[PDB]
RNA sequence: ACCCACUCGGCACCUUACGAGAAAUCAAAGUCUUUGGGUUCUGGGGGGAGUAUGGUCGCAAGGCUGAAACUUAAAGGAAUUGACGGAAGGGCACCACCAGGAGUGGAGCCUGCGGCUUAAUUUGACUCAACACGGGGAAACUCACCAGGUCCAGACACAAUAAGGAUUGACAGAUUGAGAGCUCUUUCUUGAUUUUGUGGGUGGUGGUGCAUGGCCGUUCUUAGUUGGUGGAGUGAUUUGUCUGCUUAAUUGCGAUAACGAACGAGACCUUAACCUACUAAAUAGGGUUGCUGGCACUUGCCGGUUGACUCUUCUUAGAGGGACUAUCGGUUUCAAGCCGAUGGAAGUUUGAGGCAAUAACAGGUCUGUGAUGCCCUUAGACGUUCUGGGCCGCACGCGCGCUACACUGACGGAGCCAGCGAGUACAACCUUGGCCGAGAGGUCUGGGUAAUCUUGUGAAACUCCGUCGUGCUGGGGAUAGAGCAUUGUAAUUAUUGCUCUUCAACGAGGAAUUCCUAGUAAGCGCAAGUCAUCAGCUUGCGUUGAUUACGUCCCUGCCCUUUGUACACACC
């Protein structure tokens, strides 16, 4: 078989670089709860519109979501 | 020869016995084991010889069984009772004929 | 001089050995383990070597005499079955040749295989027995190759994170060939499936067919092969299994230390032929007869209708029968058989196949296999999966083929006849009939899971009358140019179909060499196979249908017999 010569480049994955889980909320004077981020239109609190630079995508619907605020 | 002795107990008109393959050294050879009868051309093939081949995996390499039978024409149950080409003739009766006329009469 | 009979001596010879001998053979090579008549000479594995040396005899060449070191597991003898022979005999075969036919090799083109070229132009096979073969007619798929990307289909075992996350997912643009989150921008999800290593695997159109299986091909579809007694040999072996004549055949008749047998051949089976004899039919065909269409017009002729009734010749296919070389005539040990009539559906094994022995080949396949050993490989994988390309490239060799070089034609009409087939409901099969289109094609509708519909596959070659009459001409059709269709996601590297135009090479092919003996050769289509699409290929099938042997070893190959052999890995 034929001489292997490889024209560069040995790439990889996202290996998801895990942040801080829980930055998403804030508890303030006993007993409150308030939350950070918009939540999702398309399901329920617990899932969090991703905010970026008029960019609002999300993790269930993956990216279902795109409309300016 | 325990298989052939098998066969012929089972009272068929012949075995046939092929063994292929490696058997003791790299260079293969296919031995072959027989007894009785057996016949190898023509329609009767189909009729009374029974074939079978099966290979016996091993960790050196593979074999192959080849077994014929010939069953007897005689215990045939459905088809023909004998090998085409076999011709039996019946035995005449004994004779005193003449010994001049007379008639039994009613 | 013969002739007969006897007799001593000689040169030999023939048959038997009851004796010898390893046997070939031997009246001595006998009277030898049942060993002694008398004597002379010579040998003690093969080489070294009839050499070295010393004598001696020779004019000389040479002779007589004659070692050793060292070297070596054999050298040899007689026979055996093979294999082979530029030995001698006898067979057989259109894969041999005659008598002929049809040709290929020449030409243009399809298409195999080289060689070259290439990022790759994937490989397997190289006399018959590689070369339109791998069912290999590749647009991707296939796919084994190349340029690139994607994925884990990394079992299970043991461990590091063990949720403050193991880890899955990810639109927008730059990223990228790219509505591949391939990722790098991101910060939203995901919940212990996993991922990181180490044991361990699994997949591989990776490798080796010289490790194998199975299948196949070939010796060989040739007539060959074997054992039980008996005979001959000390034995390997041999005879049976053969001088002849026969046959397609070790098929027989025969001859005979063999006799009777088995496998192969034959028998068989499938098919193709005949059946006014059965058994049958509105999924075959008829008859009369209803109604009915056209005729002459007398009753008569051709029709359309599953309207009745009946029939089975053609039809299909069940059960039978029938040919056994029958009858006769020749010819031959008056045998087996062969030849000629005659009758017959059938008289080449009645035509064609299917099956096909013993022994084998380092024949071909590890690219048919969840047939497979071992080796390689095993997450920048030789696993895969997408994407494009390649298998198809051209100074060139050869291998099957197609088209043709015309007047036995060409082109136009018109006439107008087949047999094998195949064909869908979860798909998209075969597709009549009606309209649209010069075509190709559309379209609407159908009929058919089929002796029912396609389909009477009204197929070609053909036959009838016409136009050109032998000029690279209206022979011939290659390259080309442009358009219109169709299949598919995709047609440039024309997929293919059609339309107009272009009109190249070739006036029957050298050295060579294939195939063939009767419904055969050859001509001509059709058909299934692959197929979404593509036929110059293939298995079948019909249609048209000859010429010439009915033989022989001259060539070629094979077989046997007799011989020779120092070969038996067998003449490479
Ligand atoms: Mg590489
Ligand atoms: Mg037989
Ligand atoms: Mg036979
Ligand atoms: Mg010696
Ligand atoms: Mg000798
Ligand atoms: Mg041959
Ligand atoms: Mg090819
Ligand atoms: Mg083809
Ligand atoms: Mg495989
Ligand atoms: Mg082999
Ligand atoms: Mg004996
Ligand atoms: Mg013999
Ligand atoms: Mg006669
Ligand atoms: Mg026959
Ligand atoms: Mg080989
Ligand atoms: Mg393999
Ligand atoms: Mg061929
Ligand atoms: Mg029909
Ligand atoms: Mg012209
Ligand atoms: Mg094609
Ligand atoms: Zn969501």
């Amino acid at each position: 078989k034929k001489v292997y010569t490889t024209p560069k480049k040995i790439r990889h994955k996202h290996k998801k670089v895990k942040l801080a889980v829980l930055n998403y909320y804030k508890v303030d004077d006993e007993g409150k709860v308030a939350k950070l981020r918009k939540e999702c239109p398309n399901c329920g609190p617990g899932i969090f519109l991703a905010n970026h630079g008029d960019r609002f995508y999300c993790g269930k619907c993956h990216s279902t979501f795109a409309t300016q605020k | 020869y325990g298989v052939v002795r098998y066969v012929m107990e089972s009272g068929a008109k012949g075995c046939e016995v092929v063994i292929s393959g490696k058997l003791r050294a790299a260079r293969a050879k296919s031995m072959k084991f027989a007894d009785g009868f057996l016949i190898h051309s023509g329609q009767p093939v189909n009729d009374f010889i029974e074939t079978a081949t099966r290979h016996v995996l091993l960790r050196q390499g593979v074999l192959g069984i080849k077994v014929k039978i010939m069953k007897d024409p005689s215990r045939n149950t459905s088809g023909p009772k004998a090998l085409p080409d076999a011709v039996t003739i019946i035995e005449p009766k004994e004779e005193e004929p003449v010994l001049e006329p007379s008639v039994k009469d009613y």
